[PDB]
């Protein structure tokens, strides 16, 4: 088995990915939410937020 | 080889001590927390279970990135036999709940 | 009838020895096991594939302690030792022979089954 | 001996944090524990906007949702053995409710 | 998303050899043992443990990142 079977992930794109689907794109880091902005709008109402304007 | 027999038996262990299991997907972390401390990673609990579900020795769920095990009557049977415990102990769950 | 015969110190300790890990099975483990002070019991069958090492590991209990029992039969040990779970043991996927057997651990204690060699290194 | 005490609530719903303050202030009343009046802090909004679409395709509609944060105080006059009877009662709604020995 | 252009310097993995088992102790009269290679100098390793001869070295296969000696 390999010594160098990894590259340096502590930043950037790499790093992050969404806590439902594993999906990099388009997510939200925003209150601590780390959630895909697809899977936001699914869990909202279950999470607390509403719509009102 | 898969793993040292070291590792196997601690997981099988602590398995038939508890009753469950619970690991995330992920095959990169270096150490599964808990009584696997001692030096095992996570991607052995993976290929281990994933080896007793297709035997049927255990249930299989998962949720959000986690693996959920529960032990099973025929998985007791043969945990029981392979760690050499006598006939008579059942460590995990017994008592009846109200 | 009978009790306390030799093969106690062939099949009864050394099966309760495997449930403890005790043994080392054949001739590196076994020369590895007496190199470093572990020994404490010996088993050796007849010469088989190699004249060379019925020299060889009876001169290694001699810079020991000769801790040495005999049966010649090379699929018996093996098929006494040949698997470590409770059932469904003799299948001809497995009995292997095995020339040598050494103990490091006796395992669990009863009845004094063990202490036949212990006798036989006084009364030999 | 007595402290001067200080009990602070929070809540996302008001309604139900009107009831539960009310019970704090009338079992301090009627023990002559004199307790000072709720102090209402300033409300927080979070907010998040997001494009509707899955996708990327259509016209460019948005949706905005947002999380209202509502936080209160009251100080009381007592000893230290006697907030934790009357903090025990009326809270069964999901309101936070956090109490420190000295701020007063 | 394509047929595949194979290369030509092609194996699976490497053979490794076969060999019988031991040949580091030699008996010389009744009762007279030999050591024939000899052990390294160290913690866990040192007894009953053999290091390699080489046309030029001396070497430990189980401290195998290091125990060389250049003779």
């Amino acid at each position: 088995q390999q010594l160098y079977w990894s590259h340096p992930r502590k930043f950037g794109q790499g790093s992050r990915s969404c806590r439902v689907c594993s999906n990099r794109h388009g997510l939200i880091r925003k209150y601590g939410l780390n959630m895909c902005r697809q899977c936001f709008r699914q869990y909202a109402k279950d999470i607390g937020f509403i719509k009102l304007d | 080889m898969l793993m040292p027999k070291k590792n196997r038996i601690a997981i099988y262990e602590l398995l038939f001590k508890e009753g469950v299991m619970v690991a995330k997907k992920d095959v990169h972390m270096p150490k599964h927390p808990e009584l696997a401390d001692k030096n095992v990673p996570n991607l052995h609990v993976m290929k281990a279970m994933q080896s007793l579900k297709s035997r049927g020795y255990v249930k299989e769920q998962f949720a959000w990135r986690h693996f959920y095990w529960y032990l099973t009557n025929e998985g007791i049977q043969y945990l029981r036999d392979y760690l050499h415990l006598p006939p008579e102990i059942v460590p995990a769950t017994l008592r009846r709940s109200r | 009838g009978g009790v306390m015969d030799v093969n106690t110190a062939l099949q009864e300790v050394l099966k309760t020895a495997l449930i403890h890990d005790g043994l080392a099975r054949g001739i590196r483990e076994a020369a590895k096991a007496l190199d470093k002070r572990q020994a404490h019991l010996c088993v050796l069958a007849s010469n088989c594939d190699e004249p060379m090492y019925v020299k060889l590991v009876e001169a290694l209990c001699a810079e020991h302690q000769i801790n040495l029992i005999k049966v010649d039969d090379n699929k018996k040990l093996g098929e006494w030792v040949g698997l470590c779970k409770i059932d469904r043991e003799g299948k001809p996927r497995k009995v292997v022979g095995c020339s040598c057997v050494v103990v490091k651990d006796y395992g669990k204690e009863s009845q004094a089954k063990d202490v036949i060699e212990e006798y036989f290194k006084c009364k030999k | 001996a007595i402290h001067r005490i200080r009990i602070t609530l929070t809540s996302r719903n008001v309604k139900s944090l009107e009831k539960v303050c009310a019970d704090l202030i009338r079992g301090a009343k009627e023990k002559n524990l004199k307790v000072k009046g709720p102090v209402r802090m300033p409300t927080k909004t979070l907010r998040i906007t997001t494009r509707k679409t899955p996708c990327g395709e259509g016209s460019k509609t948005w949706d905005r949702f947002q999380m209202r944060i509502h936080k209160r105080l009251i100080d009381l006059h007592s000893p230290s053995e006697i907030v934790k009877q009357i903090t025990s009662i009326s809270i069964e709604p999901g309101v936070e409710v956090e109490v420190t020995i000295a701020d007063a | 998303k394509k047929s595949y252009t194979t290369p030509k310097k092609n194996k699976h993995k490497r053979k490794k050899v076969k060999l019988a088992v031991l040949k580091y102790y030699k008996v010389d009269e009744n009762g007279k043992i030999s050591r024939l290679r000899r052990e390294c100098p160290s913690d866990e390793c040192g007894a009953g443990v053999f290091m390699a001869s080489h046309f030029d070295r001396h070497y430990c296969g189980k401290c195998c990142l290091t125990y060389c000696f250049n003779k």
